[PDB]
């Protein structure tokens, strides 16, 4: 098997969250920002080569919501079982003092697709420059997610990715520091 | 060119 | 928040073999993680995966228009979309940046570990091997495995457990589809 393309959707109650994305071999091609009704390409350049009418995603998500209602009843209101995430913190490239790098917080193998993620520098929340992906599908039908923090490596700062999820009894902190 | 979506189908009530 | 959650997922999958020469469409519906009904182009009708999906299989199979939309999808959906995105996905090639540096199994010791850091490559299939004085070292090799960065690049670290001696030349060798010949990086004690 050479390649797989997947148009993956979900809808979650009672949160009323829906997602729509396309995956190629485990990487996101794009997703639809449901609130803005706009196609968001994972890499900038993708959108120069291709287009997607975001409106069609909204239509599908509406069907998914109706179907969730139906299936919820069929199941006799059997709820999802929380599966807490595995969390790993790593850098984009080998770290050198005062050379711009990126911390990656990889949050894997969890469901439902709801998390609170915070970057901490010296124990304090940081938000400047941060970015994140949507919930990405796994072949076992759990989810994964990436959060990113550009930083200037120094011996002065330590970092943590703090992840909250209903499957965890307390927030999970994964640490990173120089050396 | 345009990516085409696969419709999701309404189930039975 | 302890309110119960309920999740519906749909995955419309296109599977490609030898480009668009052989293509399989798998339309999948899930309640939580449980796949309950699917259309497989190999079959050409919906089948219930669990009892939960029996009503949908039976109804959707009664709707000739739905069935024919599903049957055409290998062409109008899978083959079409492959055409649209293949130039920046299928054909994507990013060569790795390779670095070699010493490390410690314990922060207090001397160096007893060599790291070959392979960063920023696409696609994921890669072969990384260690050589000492031109002979491949296959013992004491350990790795992160293949790591997705989530941004259409991968990385991997491949370690050689060794105590370097003067005179020795170590080489990390990398083979990858973006490369027309092996990329090698030398390190000397
Ligand atoms: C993420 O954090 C928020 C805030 O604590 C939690 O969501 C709820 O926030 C709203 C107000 O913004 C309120 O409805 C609730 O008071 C919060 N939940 C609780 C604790 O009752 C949310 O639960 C957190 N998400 C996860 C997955 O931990
Ligand atoms: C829900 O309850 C009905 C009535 O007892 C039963 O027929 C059906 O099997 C149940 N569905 C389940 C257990 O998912
Ligand atoms: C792949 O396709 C080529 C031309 O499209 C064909 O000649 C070849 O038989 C295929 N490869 C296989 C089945 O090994």
């Amino acid at each position: 098997e050479e390649h797989v393309i997947i148009q993956a959707e979900f809808y979650l109650n009672p949160d009323q969250s829906g997602e729509f994305m396309f995956d190629f071999d485990g990487d996101e091609i794009f997703h639809v920002d449901m609130a803005k009704k706009e196609t968001v390409w994972r890499l900038e350049e993708f959108g120069r080569f291709a287009s997607f009418e975001a409106q069609g995603a909204l239509a599908n998500i509406a069907v998914d919501k109706a179907n969730l209602e139906i299936m919820t009843k069929r199941s006799n209101y059997t709820p999802i079982t929380n599966v807490p995430p595995e969390v790993t913190v790593l850098t984009n490239s080998p770290v050198e003092l005062r050379e711009p790098n990126v911390l990656i917080c990889f949050i894997d193998k969890f469901t439902p697709p709801v998390v609170n993620v915070t970057w901490l520098r010296n124990g304090k929340p940081v938000t400047t420059g941060v970015s994140e992906t949507v919930f990405l599908p796994r072949e076992d039908h759990l989810f994964r997610k990436f959060h990113y923090l550009p930083f200037l490596p120094s011996t002065e700062d330590v970092y943590d990715c703090r992840v909250e999820h209903w499957g965890l009894d307390e927030p999970l902190l994964k640490h990173w520091e120089f050396d | 060119s345009a990516v085409r979506l696969r419709s999701s189908v309404p189930g039975v009530r | 928040d302890t309110r119960p959650r309920f999740l519906e997922q749909v995955k419309h999958e296109c599977h490609f073999f030898n480009g668009t020469e052989r293509v399989r469409f798998l339309d999948r519906y899930f309640y939580h993680q449980e796949e309950y009904v699917r259309f497989d182009s190999d079959v050409g009708e919906y089948r219930a995966v669990t009892e939960l999906g029996r009503p949908d299989a039976e109804y959707w199979n009664s709707q000739k228009d739905i069935l024919e939309d599903e049957r055409a999808a290998v062409d109008t959906y899978c083959r079409h979309n492959y055409g649209v995105v293949e130039s920046f996905t299928v054909q994507r090639r990013v060569y790795p940046e390779v670095t070699v540096y010493p490390a410690k199994t314990q922060p207090l010791q001397h160096h007893n570990l060599l790291v070959c850091s392979v960063n920023g490559f696409y696609p994921g299939s890669i072969e990384v091997r260690w050589f000492r004085n031109g002979q491949e070292e296959k013992t004491g090799v350990v790795s992160t495995g293949l790591i997705q960065n989530g941004d259409w690049t991968f990385q991997t670290l491949v370690m050689l457990e060794t105590v370097p001696r003067s005179g020795e030349v170590y080489t990390c060798q990398v083979e990858h589809p973006s490369l027309t010949s092996p990329l090698t990086v030398e390190w000397r004690a």
